[PDB]
């Protein structure tokens, strides 16, 4: 059904292609040219997921893993059974993600506000892509990338972390993990000046944007402001994406020795006496 | 000659702060390279005497 | 292009905001020194103002200085007060915990002595602050959302500091104080006890870190979208709901089904963030006082990955293969 | 601005010369990176203080 | 401790259901939180809908708002709501567009809706209000970037439609919020104001590419010249989003 | 002419005193020369 | 002497609340201090007696 | 004596909470380390004395 | 003649004569605790 | 004359004479502790 | 140097006075700490080897 | 003249007695403490 | 000379501070380059001695 | 007449009397400690 207010803003047009042949609403959700594709795609990557998981044996949630070919298949397409659903499903995957931001810049031209939603959507697909075919196109072999079961895909991380003898002597790792307990703090401590600002204890008047302004200020001494702390708060997270790509981009492609080693640069400079 | 005429440019105040600073920087940057060297390290130099 | 709303295009600088007050004096603890700064002013406001001072902060930043000259001057120490060794040393070095054999005893001075003495002033400082923001909350009549959200990160820093090794009843199981020897402790800590990616509480809380930079990429682009409605003014928004909110809500509704309101955003980002060390506490908390093993845990509990093909390089290619000869 | 960023131009020119010049003396690329990026910074952010 | 209380069951285990439990509580609770506007659904011919969801709507909270303004109960009626709209069904079902009846940027639907808010100026803290032109602002200035006043004004198609006169700043965060455009004879009558966030400043023009030349006399104006209120505000601003739909046919048409 | 606001005869002054500081700065870094070249000669 | 001047200076309230935590923090500090050794711990000395 | 002016700056109902709860915390403490030391913990030295 | 926290002389006085009864009830009890933990296993 | 804090002077003198009191008595239970300790365990 | 004092004329005694403080006990505290460091000037490890 | 903090010529000269007098017992004691320190242990 | 000048360009309040943390700061420095020499080392040099 | 500060000339030379004298009596000690130390261990 509609809200409250939803009725004077579903309007024609907006669309990127396909026009009105598309252009309308199932439910709560718009469908548009990209969510006929998004609901192909990720329908067909789901129902490949369970009759993979059929033939694995088990549909146990935590143990269905559908798992990338051998090295030894490099680039080429492999066995369905022997690795080749999962190309499949990466596909079907890549398709959904792209369909998926491609919608939401549908909708919010249709509504007449910015498209910063899918781009930052963008920064999240790029962090997928670089994972699953921009490193193992570097590295060779579709093998490389991670597989797609719940805790699988965890111990394929375990390995390639370990792979290089030790994964937080990674200098990307190093700023990107920076990142999110950062972005994470800032959601914190964003989301607690709204509240508290907008409910104050019982009995009192609710706060305006300049209590909530000067109590950072007295709190530790400056304050980012209301734009502010949404335009920090979005490139905190955005860098954190990238920089995620950057750390697992590097390992293998740019990186083969351990991660400790890569700091002999420091411990060795010319500068320092022996 | 007519060199005084370089103060109608530079504001006394914002150069002499910047020439403090790097003066000593330059001063503490040329003992630091003596250090360096095995030959005018006068700390090492010390040990090597009278031992 | 149409202008993102990333960087201001003009600023405007005007007297210094010295803030609001009320009948509590917020003002006589101020330092009422304000100076502007336009680099930062391209992203967020320009103004360094003025920062109350009362006793909590006071007290929390002489003893957080402790702290850092007992670890630091110990470090300087160990390279044997050799300033360029410890600078190259700088993220090498640290203040190594107690040795085990001392279990909650206090130990010697040069092992982990002053371990306990720099902890010690570590946990005051820590908690005077938590009681500055609950008290500058109290005294601006505000909620104390910011003191609780910052509680729910003291309890992971009390329990991975504190209460484990009580639990554990040795304090050699405190972190390292160290760049580096911390991520050493935390690649250890997961070894030593299993795997810690198949700790149930590791797992969830790993889903509310993840939400967090979700939800908040997801808050802040959405805020950027609409800020040309006046979307940046949230509280305005609440009180009296525009355009900027109905657009943001019928963005989100239109694509995944569902959406909240200005208000209720909020506490789904304090939530997320709040549960990230709540849930990591106790999933440390956990560990070492009742599994000991997390991975033989996941196989008991039936949710950890069978493989059946095999585990040497020689069941996949040769040595003279891999080598090209 | 176009001072500011002018300036800061003239950083980043500075650290790439000097990534360069110490690899050609000797050093690592990484070891001489490090330096042009220390350059960098303090050169250009200087400029841009110093002059505006 | 390392004993089971029964099969595999251990402490560990038993922390997990807890959290289960409250996470399952916790949902209820943030989403609950988020029906207090836009509640009930109703449908697309404005009667309340068959269906209303699974979550059942929260009780009443209620804002005690400054400066003398009352109190708001947000789940109830709300005074947000617009009437006469100037739309019509393009099919007899339901989860189709709806079809302006006129002049779409006029009448204010889709992109260039705005929203019923209240008819007063927000104010600061002291209670006075808070957006106003620099003029009667003392003591501000622009300290960075480029100073917009004078400039010429660029529409969307190119043409130039006035100059700047002045600009509307937030004194209580030193943030510039609007810019007021000296509408030329042969486009305008009088002031307009753009927000600062559709506008791009050059050197020596300031773009606004939502908005064609013809577009700028139907600006909505403001009632006094010294301060904008809620209501005003909303239409101003939407009326320059809707133009990046209706500006033109090739814009609401598919570009592919 | 004068960007600092400053009067030709200021300056004449001023820059009267900074050459006398120089000098001084710069004597005694001579005789500290003097010293480590008898003490330990780089030539 | 004249050092009852202090107070014209200082503010009582800061000082007691000041020396009051600066107090305990010392008696801690050196209290942890002497049980680090192994001469100066009397718990173990109580033991080492039996 | 004359210390009895101590309220005349301390504010009763800030002291007793600040008085309060340092107490508690200072007897936790003690009880703690006194556990520790095998001399003095009452709990393992009932074990040892039945034996 | 001062109050720092808006407390007359005779309040204060008054104030205190309370507040050690109780200082001095505290003590008292943990001196016989202290006394009866010597007899029981002595630290000196 | 001079009064940052705006007690009066002859009041600054009755505070300090008071603070003397106790920081005394505090002092004369640090010596005989000290005292005792010494006899105890001498570290000299 | 009988005529120090009017260095109080440029300093405001508040902010000399929390910051000598300050200064002072965390200089006293250094001291103390390196002695300790050392073999010959711990003072606790000497009583243990009078011992 | 030349008041940056409002203090008097006449009245920063016993501030500055008193504050030398504070520095010489201080300083006196550090001089017994030191004197006393290089018996017990010389560093020289 | 006429030195005295330089109080006409810097403030004394600014001056005043930017020497006393330098000048601590720069003892404090050379104190620890003597420490980290064998030859220099008082604390060191005193255990030696008593051997 | 120059004066960045607001100082007057007259007051600037009564400034610079004592920091001079401040400097001799700083640098006096200093020279005497160099004087010492080198005859306890020199350098040279
Ligand atoms: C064509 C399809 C194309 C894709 C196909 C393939 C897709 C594959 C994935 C499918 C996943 C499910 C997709 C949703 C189904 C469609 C939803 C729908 O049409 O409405 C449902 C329908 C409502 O009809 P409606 O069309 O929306 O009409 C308007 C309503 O009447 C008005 O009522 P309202 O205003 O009160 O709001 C209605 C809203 C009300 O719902 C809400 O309020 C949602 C709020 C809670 C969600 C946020 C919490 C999650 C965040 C943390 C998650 C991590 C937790 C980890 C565990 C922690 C430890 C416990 O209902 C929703 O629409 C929400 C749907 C999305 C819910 C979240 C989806 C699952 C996320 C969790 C992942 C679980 C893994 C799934 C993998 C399955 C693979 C087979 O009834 C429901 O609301 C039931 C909810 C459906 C739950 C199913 C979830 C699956 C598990
Ligand atoms: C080999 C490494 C192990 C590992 C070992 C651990 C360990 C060990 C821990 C985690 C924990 C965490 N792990 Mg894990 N983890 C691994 C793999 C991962 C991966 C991944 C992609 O592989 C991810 C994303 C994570 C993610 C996370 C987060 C969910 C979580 C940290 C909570 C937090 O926010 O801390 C933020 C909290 C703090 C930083 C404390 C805050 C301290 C106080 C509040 C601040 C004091 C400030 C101080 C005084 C300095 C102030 C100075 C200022 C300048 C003034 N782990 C692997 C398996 N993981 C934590 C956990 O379990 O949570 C349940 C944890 O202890
Ligand atoms: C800036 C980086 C951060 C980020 C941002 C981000 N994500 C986003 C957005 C943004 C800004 C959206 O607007 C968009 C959204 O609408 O969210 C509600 C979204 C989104 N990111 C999501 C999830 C997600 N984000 C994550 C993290 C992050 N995304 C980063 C922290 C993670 C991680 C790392 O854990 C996850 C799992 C979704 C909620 C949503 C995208 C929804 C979508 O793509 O829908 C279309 C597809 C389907 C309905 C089903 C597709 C099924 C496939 C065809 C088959 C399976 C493929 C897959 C590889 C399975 C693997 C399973 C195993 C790994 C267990
Ligand atoms: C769990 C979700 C996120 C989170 C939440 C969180 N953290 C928080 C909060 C919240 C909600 C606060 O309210 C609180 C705060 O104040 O934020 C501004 C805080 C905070 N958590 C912080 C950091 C932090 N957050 C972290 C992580 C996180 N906490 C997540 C990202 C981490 C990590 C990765 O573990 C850290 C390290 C602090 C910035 C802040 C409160 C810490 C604090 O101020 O403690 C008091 C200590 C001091 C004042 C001094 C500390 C030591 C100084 C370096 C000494 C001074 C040195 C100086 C050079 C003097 C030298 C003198 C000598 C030369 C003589
Ligand atoms: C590595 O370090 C190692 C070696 C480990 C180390 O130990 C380093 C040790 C180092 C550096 C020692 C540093 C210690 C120093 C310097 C000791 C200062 C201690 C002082 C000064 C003690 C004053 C106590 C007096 C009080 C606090 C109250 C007096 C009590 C009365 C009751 C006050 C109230 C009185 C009134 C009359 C009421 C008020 C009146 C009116 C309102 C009218
Ligand atoms: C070996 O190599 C390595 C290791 C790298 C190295 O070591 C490199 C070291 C190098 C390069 C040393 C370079 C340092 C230099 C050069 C520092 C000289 C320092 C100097 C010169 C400063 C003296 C200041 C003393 C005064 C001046 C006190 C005056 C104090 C008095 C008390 C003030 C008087 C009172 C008043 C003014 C009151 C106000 C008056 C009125 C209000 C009327
Ligand atoms: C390893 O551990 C190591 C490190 C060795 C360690 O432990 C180090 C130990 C260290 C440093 C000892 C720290 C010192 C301590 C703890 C001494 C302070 C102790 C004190 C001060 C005792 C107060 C007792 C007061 C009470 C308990 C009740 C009196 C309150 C009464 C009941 C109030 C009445 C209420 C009223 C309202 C009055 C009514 C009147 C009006 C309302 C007018
Ligand atoms: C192997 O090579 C390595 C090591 C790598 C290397 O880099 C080599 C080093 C290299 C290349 C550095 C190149 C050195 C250079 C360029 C030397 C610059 C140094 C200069 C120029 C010295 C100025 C001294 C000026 C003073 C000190 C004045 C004293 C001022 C006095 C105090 C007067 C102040 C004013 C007043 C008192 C009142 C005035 C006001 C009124 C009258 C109103
Ligand atoms: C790596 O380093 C290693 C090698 C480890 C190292 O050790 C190197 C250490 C190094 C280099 C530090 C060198 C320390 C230095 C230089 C510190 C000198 C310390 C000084 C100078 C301070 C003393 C005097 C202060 C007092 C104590 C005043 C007494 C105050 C009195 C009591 C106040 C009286 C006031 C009043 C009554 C007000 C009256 C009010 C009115 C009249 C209104
Ligand atoms: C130039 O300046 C000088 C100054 C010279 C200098 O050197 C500069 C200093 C320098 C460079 C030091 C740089 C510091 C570094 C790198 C430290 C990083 C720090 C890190 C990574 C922190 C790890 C996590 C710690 C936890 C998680 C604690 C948890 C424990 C808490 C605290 C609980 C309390 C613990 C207790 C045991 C309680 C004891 C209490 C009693 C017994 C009552
Ligand atoms: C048997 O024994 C034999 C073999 C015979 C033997 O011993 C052989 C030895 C022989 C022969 C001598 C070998 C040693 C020698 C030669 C020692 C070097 C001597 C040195 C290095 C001299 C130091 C003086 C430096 C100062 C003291 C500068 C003062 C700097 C001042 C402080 C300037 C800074 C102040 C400012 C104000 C500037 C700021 C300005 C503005 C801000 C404008
Ligand atoms: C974003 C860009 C993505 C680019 C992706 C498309 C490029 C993929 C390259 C596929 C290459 C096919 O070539 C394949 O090479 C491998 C190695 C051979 O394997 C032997 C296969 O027999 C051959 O089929
Ligand atoms: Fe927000």
């Amino acid at each position: 059904a509609l809200l409250s207010f939803e009725r004077k803003y579903r309007v024609r047009g907006g669309t990127l292609i396909g026009g009105d042949l598309f252009d309308f609403w199932v439910g709560p959700f718009y469908v548009g040219f990209f969510g006929v594709t998004t609901a192909f795609f990720a329908l067909l990557g789901t129902i490949l997921i369970f009759w993979g998981a059929s033939q694995q044996g088990t549909f146990n949630p935590w143990l269905i893993n559908i798992a990338p070919p051998d090295l030894s298949y490099g680039l080429g397409m492999a066995p369905l059974m022997e690795g080749g659903l999962w190309q499949i499903i990466t596909i079907c995957a890549i398709g959904a993600f792209v369909s998926w931001a491609l919608r939401e810049v549908e909708i919010c031209r249709k509504l007449g506000m910015g498209y910063h939603v899918p781009f930052a959507f963008s920064v999240a697909i790029f962090a997928y892509v670089t994972l699953v075919v921009f490193r193992p196109l570097l590295m060779g072999a579709w093998g490389h990338g991670f597989p797609y079961g719940i805790w699988s895909h965890l111990d394929w991380v375990s390995n390639t972390g370990y792979a290089y003898l030790h994964f937080h002597y990674n200098p990307a790792h190093m700023i990107a993990v920076t990142f999110f307990f950062t972005t994470t703090l800032a959601l914190a401590l964003h989301g607690a000046l709204v509240l508290s600002a907008a409910n104050p204890p019982k009995g009192e008047e609710v706060k305006g944007p300049d209590n909530e302004d000067t109590f950072f200020r007295d709190f530790i001494g400056y304050s980012i402001g209301t734009l502010g702390i949404h335009r920090v708060g979005l490139l905190l997270a955005l860098n954190a994406g990238f920089w995620s790509a950057v750390c697992i981009i590097i390992s293998g492609p740019v990186w083969t020795k351990g991660w400790p080693e890569w700091w002999n640069w420091w411990l060795e400079m010319p500068i320092w006496p022996s | 000659s007519k060199f005084y005429k370089i103060w109608l440019i530079f504001d006394p105040r914002r150069v002499f702060v910047a020439q403090g600073v790097f003066l000593f920087l330059l001063a503490a940057m040329i003992h630091l390279v003596l250090l360096s060297t095995e030959h005018f390290n006068w700390f090492e130099l010390a040990a090597a005497n009278a031992a | 292009p149409e202008y993102q709303n990333i960087f201001t295009q003009v600023q405007v600088q005007g007297p210094a905001e010295l803030g609001v007050d009320n009948e509590n004096n917020l003002t006589e603890e101020r330092t009422t020194g304000t100076g502007f700064s336009q680099l930062i002013g391209w992203i967020g406001n320009a103004q360094l103002g003025p920062i109350y001072l009362g006793w909590f902060g006071i007290i929390s930043l002489v003893t957080g200085t402790l702290w850092f000259n007992i670890v630091g001057f110990n470090m300087l120490s160990q390279v044997g007060y050799s300033i360029p060794e410890f600078i190259r040393q700088l993220f090498w070095l640290a203040l190594e915990p107690p040795s085990p054999e001392y279990g909650l005893r206090m130990p010697p001075l040069d092992d982990g002595g002053w371990f306990i003495i720099a902890s010690f002033f570590l946990l005051v400082s820590v908690i005077s602050w938590w009681l500055r923001s609950y008290q500058l909350a109290e005294m601006h009549k505000m909620g104390k959302h910011v003191a609780w959200a910052f509680a729910a990160a003291i309890w992971l820093f009390l329990v991975l500091g504190l209460f484990r090794p009580i639990l554990m009843g040795s304090w050699s199981e405190a972190v390292p104080y160290g760049i580096f020897p911390h991520l050493d402790w935390t690649t250890a800590f997961s070894i030593r006890y299993g795997n810690l990616y198949y700790n149930p509480f590791h797992a969830l809380s790993i889903v509310f870190l993840y939400g967090s930079v979700l939800l908040f990429a997801m808050h802040g682009a959405t805020i950027l979208a609409v800020t040309r409605f006046g979307g940046d003014r949230e509280l305005e928004q609440i009180y009296d709901r525009g355009t900027a909110s109905e657009r943001a809500g019928l963005f989100w509704r239109w694509t995944m089904g569902f959406n909240a309101t200005m208000e209720g955003i909020h506490r789904w980002a304090w939530w997320f963030a709040v549960l990230t060390p709540i849930t990591g506490g106790i999933g440390i908390l956990l560990t070492g006082t009742v599994v000991d093993n997390w991975f033989l845990w996941a196989v008991e509990h039936n949710f950890a990955p069978d493989y059946t093909q095999d585990y040497g390089y020689e069941a996949y290619t040769t040595y003279d293969g891999f080598l090209g000869r | 601005m176009t001072c500011t960023i002018t300036c800061w131009g003239i950083g980043v020119l500075l650290g790439i010369m000097t990534t360069v010049g110490l690899m050609v003396v000797g050093w690592s690329f990484l070891q001489g990176a490090f330096m042009g990026v220390l350059a960098w910074l303090i050169v250009g952010g200087v400029l841009a203080v110093a002059v505006c | 401790m390392e004993e089971t209380f029964f099969g595999n069951f251990d402490l560990a285990s038993l922390s997990l259901w807890l959290f289960y439990g409250f996470f399952a509580l916790l949902i209820y609770y943030l989403q609950t939180e988020n029906m207090r506007e836009g509640y009930p659904l109703e449908d697309d011919d404005g009667n309340t809908a068959a269906n209303q969801g699974p979550f059942p709507l929260p009780k009443e909270k209620t804002f005690k708002l400054q400066h003398g303004r009352g109190e708001l109960t947000l789940p109830g009626e709300d005074v947000q709501r617009r009437d006469n709209l100037a739309l019509r069904k393009t099919a007899h079902g339901n989860g189709f567009p709806m079809e302006p009846t006129g002049d779409p940027m006029l009448d204010g639907v889709g992109p260039a809706s705005w929203s019923k808010r209240r008819d007063v100026p927000e104010l600061d803290a002291h209670g006075h209000p808070k957006i106003v032109p620099m003029s009667a602002a003392e003591g501000f200035g622009v300290s960075a970037g480029t100073d917009p006043r004078g400039l010429p004004v660029m529409a969307g198609d190119g043409e130039i439609v006035g100059l700047v006169s002045d600009m509307w700043i937030d004194e209580a965060e030193q943030l510039v919020r609007y810019l007021e455009i000296e509408l030329d004879p042969e486009w305008g009558d009088g002031k307009r104001l753009v927000q600062r966030e559709m506008v791009r400043i050059k050197s020596d023009r300031v773009k606004v590419r939502s908005i064609y030349g013809k577009h700028f006399k139907n600006v909505p104006k403001t009632k006094s010249p010294n301060q904008v209120t809620l209501l005003e505000e909303d239409k101003i601003m939407a009326y320059y989003a809707g133009g990046t739909l209706y500006a033109d046919e090739s814009r609401l048409e598919p570009q592919l | 002419l004068s960007f600092t606001g400053l009067t030709d005869e200021q300056a004449q002054e001023l820059h009267s005193v900074y050459m006398s500081g120089l000098w001084l700065f710069s004597a005694v870094a001579v005789v500290a020369h003097l010293a480590t070249f008898i003490w330990r000669p780089w030539f």
